[PDB]
C-alpha cells in the first residue's frame, strides 16, 4: 500500500468534505506525518494498558480495569496485528472523559537514554 | 464415489451405520473428554480391556431425542427391550464419557415411555363403548399441539448452537403438562362395566379441577369437555324424544 | 424422498411403493442407507395412500362402468352411486392438502417429512372410519334402503370430522330416493 | 480459503475489542474510522502524529459549521 | 480490501465440542431432506441397481428429464387432441401420464367419430356431441396458465370420467332411426 | 469437562464426583493437569450442588401431617427461587463456548450469592418437616423468617409468602360473599383459633365469620 494515499481517506472521514476538496487540511497532513514517520519514544504495548490501568484506578472503577485486563487478553488472543503499542496509544491521545497531576506519574523512555 | 460422496455431503452418514467417527473437531479437553478419561484409567492401570463403541459427536442425539418425543418409534437409541425403552450402550459422546451421557438420557427416557404408552393407545384404534374412542379423540387433539413445538425445534436444527440444556429448557413447559395424563390414563386404565370404566375415569379430572379451583387447569378443563360431550348427548336425547337408547347401557338409571 | 412421497401418495404410484393388493404401498426397503427412523414415518404415511387408492378406486368401480343398468344391492344401485359421489367430494382437502405441500416444496424443497406427516396427521385418523362403512357395504351385499341405514348409524357419530363426513354423503343418498318419491307420490 | 475466513473472523473480534476499547475510552471516532487509523500503523506510522491531525481537524470541522 | 472484507456477520452455526472458533460447517440435514436433486440421484442409482440385477434388458429411455413445466405444455396439447412424443393413438411419471392421458386418447376417439354433420336424428344427435367436445375444448387455454403437473391429474380427474362416461354410450350397426329414437328415451 | 461439571451441579451425579447419600459430589479422581490445591476449592463448589440436589427431590414428590395445597405453593415458592439460579447455569456454558481461558473461580464467584440462600432456607424446610405443618401456621413460620438477615434471603421469602396469601383470597371470597367454605380440607362451623398467625388479629377473624355466617340465611 502506500501511506500517502491512506491520509486523505481521514480527511474525508473527520470533514464531510469531498476528495477533490481538501486538499489543504491534507496538504498541512503531509506536513506533520512526513519527517515525523519514524518513532520518537520506545514501543510498549505493555506500558500502555499498565498507564490506562493505572488511570482507571485513580479514578476509582476498578472493576472497570479488570474489564480492560480481559480486553487485553483478548488482543493478545486474536494477534493478528503487527503494531499494537501504536493504536492504543493513539486511543489514549485522543481521550476524553466519560462521565489530576501527571507530571509525577512517569513517562517513556526518551530513544537519547535509549537507542537513537 | 458418486452416491457416497453426495451422500457424505448432505446426510451424516457414520453412526445409524457401522462406520467409526471422522469429524476432527477442536480437540482439548473440554470436548476431548472421553480419550482423556480413557487415558486417566489407563494410567491408573485398571488394568485394560479397551471398550469399543462409536464415538458419535453431540447434536445427531438432539435430532434423535426430537423425532422420539415428537411421537414416532423405532430409532437407534431408545430401543425397547421389554416394553420400556433402552439407549443403545454402544453409544459415547467426546464429552461426558458414556456414564453422565446415560444419566441425562435416563431422565429422557423416563418421559418418552408415557408418549410411547400413549401412542401405542392410539394405534390401538387403527388397529358399543365409545367412550374410549371419545377418550383417544381428546388425546389426540392434545397430541397435534404438542408435536408442533417438538416440530418447530426440529426447523431450527437446519439453520445456531446446539446442545442437550438449551433444548431440554425449551420443553419444559411441555414436559410439565405431560405428567398430568399419566395420573388420568391411570384412572382411565384403572377401569368391568362399561358405566364404571367412564364413571370412575370421569371423577377423577373433576376432583383435580377442584383442587385447583395457570396451565395445567387448562389441560384439564379441555379434557373435561370433551369426555363429558357424550353424557350430554345422551341426557339430551332421553329429555327431548321421552326414551332412552343406548347401546349396551352406560347408563347408570335402569328402566 | 419430498416430491416422491407426493407421487405416491396422489394414486399414481411409483415403482419405489411397489403396490399389493394385500400390503397395500411399501417402501423398497433394502438399504444400508436407509434407517428405522424413516421407516416408522413411512409406514404410518403408507396407511394413507392406500386408503386414497381404494376410494377410488370404489367410486371408479361403481361409478362410470354401467349407463344405470345382478340386481343385488350390494353391486349394483342407485343409492351406492349417489354414495360415491358423495365419497370424492369428501376425498378433496386430501388433494388440496398435497397440492398446497408441493407448492413451498418448490419454493424450498429443504423441509422435512415430519412437517408433512404433522400436516397429515389430522385425515390419519378420518381415514380408517370411513374405511368400515363402505367395506360393510360391500361385504353384507347390501340392498336398497338398507343401506341408507347402514351409514346413518355411523352418523351419530361422537367425532366431528368422521360424523361430518358421513352426513353429506347421506344427504345425496336422500335425495335420490326424494326424487323417487318426486314421482311414485 | 478457510483459515482465511476464520483470520477476518479474528480481525472482526479485534476490531470490536478496539471498539469497546475506544467507547470507553469515548473518542469521536466510528467504527470504519478506526479501521483507518489500524491500517496506518499497521504499516508503521506515528501515534502522536495522526493524533495532532485528527484533533485539529475535528475543530476544523466545528470551525464553519 | 481486507477490511472492507472485515465486516463479516459472526458465527452462530458454532458446535459446542469447537471451541477453535468455527465459521460454520453446515448442520448436515437429515436424510429426506434433500428431496429434489439427491432424490434425482438416488432414482437413477436405484434404476441402475436394477438393472445390474436384472442384466441390463430393461435400457430406461429416460422417462426422467424433462421436468415439470415442458410436460404440462405436452399434456395441454394433448387437450387439444394432438397426442404426445410418448404416446400414439422419474418413473413413478408415466403412471401419471397414463391417466390423463388416456382422456386425450379417447378425446380424439370421440372427434373422429363425429366426422358427419344416413340418419338425420342420428346427424342432429351427433352434433350434439360436438357441442361438448367443443366445452372440453373451451375448458383448457383458459383455465391453465401452465399450473403444476399433480393439479392437472387432480383437476381432470373428477371431469376426465365424465368424459370418459359419454365413451361408453357411443361404440367408441349402431342404433339409429325409431330404434335409436325410442332407445335414447 | 464444563458441561460435565455444569450438570453435576445440577440434578445429575457426574462421574468424577460422587454422589451420597450422607453426602455427594465428592471429588475422588486424580490428575496431572490440575494442580493438588484444586480439590480443595472444589470441594467449596461442591456445596452448593448438594442443596439442589436435594431441593428437586423434594419439588419433584409435591409440585396426613403433611399434605394439602398449602405444601403445593410453598414448593412452587421454591421453584420461583432457584428459576435465576436456572438461568445463570445456561448463561456459563454461553460463555464457555466462546471462552476457553476462563477460571473456575468465575463460576465460584458468579454463584456465590446462593452459597447464604440455599443453606438458610434448607433449615426452613427441614423446620416444616420434623414439624407436621401443613395449615395456616406456614404463614407463621414464613413470616417470622422473612424479616431475614441478609438482602438476598430477604427478597426469596417474600416470593414464597405471596402465593400463600393468595390462596386465603379465595377460601374468604367464597366465604364472606357466597357463605362457603369447605372447598379445600380444613386449616355450623368456624375458624380453628388455633392455626391463626399472630399478625393476624382475633377481633378481625370474629368479624370475618360473623360477616360470612349472615349470607346463608
Amino acid at each position: 500500500k502506500s501511506p500517502n494515499v491512506l491520509l486523505q481517506n481521514l480527511c474525508c472521514r473527520i470533514l464531510g468534505r469531498s476528495e477533490a476538496d481538501v486538499a489543504q487540511q491534507f496538504q498541512y497532513a503531509v506536513r506533520v506525518i512526513g519527517s515525523n514517520f519514524a518513532p520518537t519514544v520506545e514501543r510498549d504495548e505493555f506500558l500502555v494498558a499498565e498507564k490506562i490501568k493505572k488511570e482507571l484506578i485513580r479514578q476509582r472503577r476498578e472493576a472497570d480495569a479488570a474489564l480492560f485486563s480481559e480486553l487485553h487478553r483478548k488482543l493478545h488472543s486474536q494477534g493478528v496485528l503487527k503494531n499494537k503499542w501504536s493504536i492504543l496509544y493513539l486511543l489514549l491521545s485522543l481521550s476524553e472523559d466519560p462521565r489530576s497531576y501527571a507530571t509525577l506519574f512517569a513517562q517513556a523512555l526518551p530513544r537519547d537514554a535509549h537507542s537513537t | 464415489p458418486d452416491d457416497r460422496s453426495w451422500l457424505e455431503h448432505h446426510v451424516v452418514h457414520q453412526y445409524w451405520t457401522a462406520r467409526p467417527s471422522q469429524f476432527p473437531h477442536s480437540l482439548h479437553l473440554h470436548s476431548n473428554l472421553a480419550a482423556v478419561w480413557d487415558q486417566h484409567l489407563y494410567s491408573s492401570d485398571p488394568l485394560y480391556v479397551p471398550d469399543d463403541r462409536v464415538l458419535v459427536t453431540e447434536t445427531q442425539v438432539i435430532r434423535e431425542t426430537l423425532w422420539l418425543l415428537s411421537g414416532v418409534k423405532k430409532l437407534f437409541i431408545f430401543q425397547l427391550i421389554d416394553g420400556k425403552v433402552t439407549v443403545r450402550n454402544n453409544i459415547i459422546v467426546t464429552h461426558l464419557t458414556h456414564s453422565c451421557l446415560r444419566s441425562v438420557l435416563e431422565q429422557i427416557a423416563a418421559y418418552g415411555q408415557v408418549v410411547f404408552r400413549l401412542q401405542e393407545f392410539i394405534d390401538e384404534v387403527m388397529g358399543p363403548f365409545r367412550t374410549y374412542q371419545a377418550f383417544m379423540w381428546a388425546l389426540y387433539k392434545y397430541f397435534i399441539s404438542f408435536k408442533e413445538e417438538l416440530a418447530e425445534i426440529e426447523k431450527c436444527i437446519i439453520n445456531t448452537t446446539i446442545t442437550l440444556a438449551i433444548v431440554v429448557d425449551k420443553l419444559a413447559p411441555r414436559l410439565s403438562q405431560l405428567k398430568v395424563l399419566h395420573k388420568v390414563f391411570s384412572t382411565g386404565v384403572a377401569e368391568t362395566r362399561n358405566v364404571v370404566r367412564a364413571s370412575h375415569l370421569l371423577n377423577t379430572l373433576y376432583k383435580a379441577i377442584l383442587e385447583y379451583d395457570e396451565q395445567t387447569v387448562s389441560l384439564l378443563f379441555s379434557l373435561w369437555v370433551e369426555t363429558v360431550r357424550p353424557y350430554l348427548q345422551t341426557v339430551d336425547e332421553w329429555i327431548v324424544h321421552g326414551h332412552l337408547w343406548d347401546g349396551a347401557r352406560e347408563f347408570i338409571i335402569q328402566r | 424422498m419430498i416430491h416422491e412421497l407426493l407421487l405416491a401418495l396422489s394414486g399414481y404410484p411409483g415403482s419405489i411403493f411397489t403396490w399389493n393388493k394385500r400390503s397395500g404401498l411399501q417402501v423398497s426397503q433394502d438399504f444400508p442407507f436407509l434407517h428405522p427412523s424413516e421407516t416408522s414415518v413411512l409406514n404410518r404415511l403408507c396407511r394413507l395412500g392406500t386408503d386414497y387408492i381404494r376410494f377410488t378406486e370404489f367410486i371408479e368401480q361403481y361409478t362410470g362402468h354401467v349407463q344405470q343398468q345382478q340386481g343385488q344391492g350390494g353391486l349394483h344401485g342407485i343409492y351406492l352411486r349417489a354414495f360415491c359421489t358423495g365419497l370424492d367430494s369428501v376425498l378433496q382437502p386430501y388433494r388440496q392438502a398435497l397440492l398446497d405441500l408441493e407448492q413451498e416444496f418448490l419454493g424450498d424443497p429443504h423441509l422435512s417429512i415430519s412437517h408433512v406427516n404433522y400436516f397429515l396427521d389430522q385425515f390419519q385418523l378420518l381415514f380408517p372410519s370411513v374405511m368400515v362403512v363402505v367395506e360393510q357395504i360391500k361385504s353384507q351385499k347390501i340392498h336398497g334402503c338398507q343401506i341408507l341405514e347402514t351409514v346413518y348409524k355411523h352418523s351419530c357419530g361422537g367425532l366431528p370430522p368422521v360424523r361430518s363426513a358421513l352426513e353429506k354423503i347421506l344427504a345425496v343418498c336422500h335425495g335420490v330416493m326424494y326424487k323417487q318419491l318426486s314421482a311414485w307420490m | 480459503a478457510a483459515a482465511a475466513a476464520a483470520n477476518l473472523n479474528a480481525v472482526r473480534e479485534t476490531m470490536d475489542v478496539l471498539l469497546e476499547i475506544s467507547r470507553i475510552l469515548n473518542t469521536g471516532l466510528d467504527m470504519e474510522t478506526l479501521s483507518i487509523c489500524v491500517r496506518l500503523c499497521e504499516q508503521g506510522i506515528n501515534p502522536e502524529a495522526l493524533s495532532s491531525v485528527i484533533k485539529e481537524l475535528r475543530k476544523a470541522t466545528e470551525a464553519l459549521k | 480490501l481486507w477490511e472492507a472484507a472485515l465486516t463479516y456477520e459472526a458465527s452462530k452455526r458454532r458446535c459446542w465440542e469447537r471451541v477453535g472458533c468455527p465459521p460454520g460447517h453446515r448442520e448436515e440435514p437429515y436424510l429426506t431432506e434433500a428431496g429434489r436433486d439427491a432424490f434425482d440421484k438416488f432414482c437413477r442409482l436405484h434404476q441402475g441397481e436394477l438393472q445390474l440385477l436384472a442384466g441390463g434388458v430393461l435400457q430406461a429411455p429416460q422417462p426422467v428429464l424433462v421436468k415439470e413445466c415442458e410436460l404440462v405444455k405436452d399434456v395441454l396439447n394433448v387437450l387439444i387432441g394432438v397426442v404426445s412424443a410418448t404416446f400414439s393413438l422419474p418413473e413413478s411419471i408415466s403412471s401419471l401420464l397414463s391417466e390423463v392421458a388416456e382422456y386425450g386418447t379417447c378425446y380424439t376417439r370421440l372427434s373422429h367419430f363425429s366426422l358427419q354433420p344416413k340418419g338425420l336424428v342420428f346427424q342432429a344427435f351427433t352434433s350434439g356431441l360436438r357441442r361438448y367436445l367443443q366445452y372440453y375444448r373451451a375448458c383448457v387455454l383458459s383455465t391453465p396458465p401452465t399450473l403444476s403437473l399433480l393439479t392437472i391429474g387432480f383437476l381432470f380427474k373428477k371431469l376426465g370420467r365424465q368424459l370418459r362416461y359419454l365413451a361408453e354410450l357411443c361404440g367408441v350397426a349402431f342404433p339409429t332411426g325409431v330404434k335409436l329414437l325410442s332407445y335414447l328415451y | 469437562m464444563i458441561h460435565e461439571l455444569l450438570l453435576a451441579l445440577s440434578g445429575y451425579p457426574g462421574s468424577i464426583f460422587t454422589w451420597n447419600k450422607r453426602s455427594g459430589l465428592q471429588v475422588s479422581q486424580d490428575f496431572p493437569f490440575l494442580h493438588p490445591s484444586e480439590t480443595s476449592v472444589l470441594n467449596r463448589l461442591c456445596r452448593l450442588g448438594t442443596d439442589y440436589i436435594r431441593f428437586t427431590e423434594f419439588i419433584e414428590q409435591y409440585t396426613g401431617g403433611l399434605h394439602g395445597i398449602y405444601l403445593r405453593a410453598f414448593c412452587t415458592g421454591l421453584d420461583s427461587v432457584l428459576q435465576p439460579y436456572r438461568q445463570a447455569l445456561l448463561d456459563l456454558e454461553q460463555e464457555f463456548l466462546g471462552d476457553p481461558h476462563l477460571s473456575i473461580s468465575h463460576v465460584n464467584y458468579f454463584l456465590d450469592q446462593f452459597q447464604l440462600l440455599f443453606p438458610s432456607v434448607m433449615v426452613v424446610v427441614e423446620q416444616i418437616k420434623s414439624q407436621k405443618i401443613h395449615g395456616c401456621q406456614i404463614l407463621e413460620t414464613v413470616y417470622k423468617h422473612s424479616c431475614g438477615g441478609l438482602p438476598p434471603v430477604r427478597s426469596a421469602l417474600e416470593k414464597i409468602l405471596a402465593v400463600c396469601h393468595g390462596v386465603m383470597y379465595k377460601q374468604l371470597s367464597a366465604w364472606m360473599l357466597h357463605g362457603l367454605l369447605l372447598d379445600q380440607h380444613e386449616e355450623q362451623f368456624s375458624l380453628r383459633v388455633e392455626i391463626l398467625p399472630s399478625y393476624i388479629p382475633v377481633r378481625v377473624a370474629e368479624k370475618i365469620l360473623f360477616v360470612g355466617e349472615s349470607v346463608q340465611m
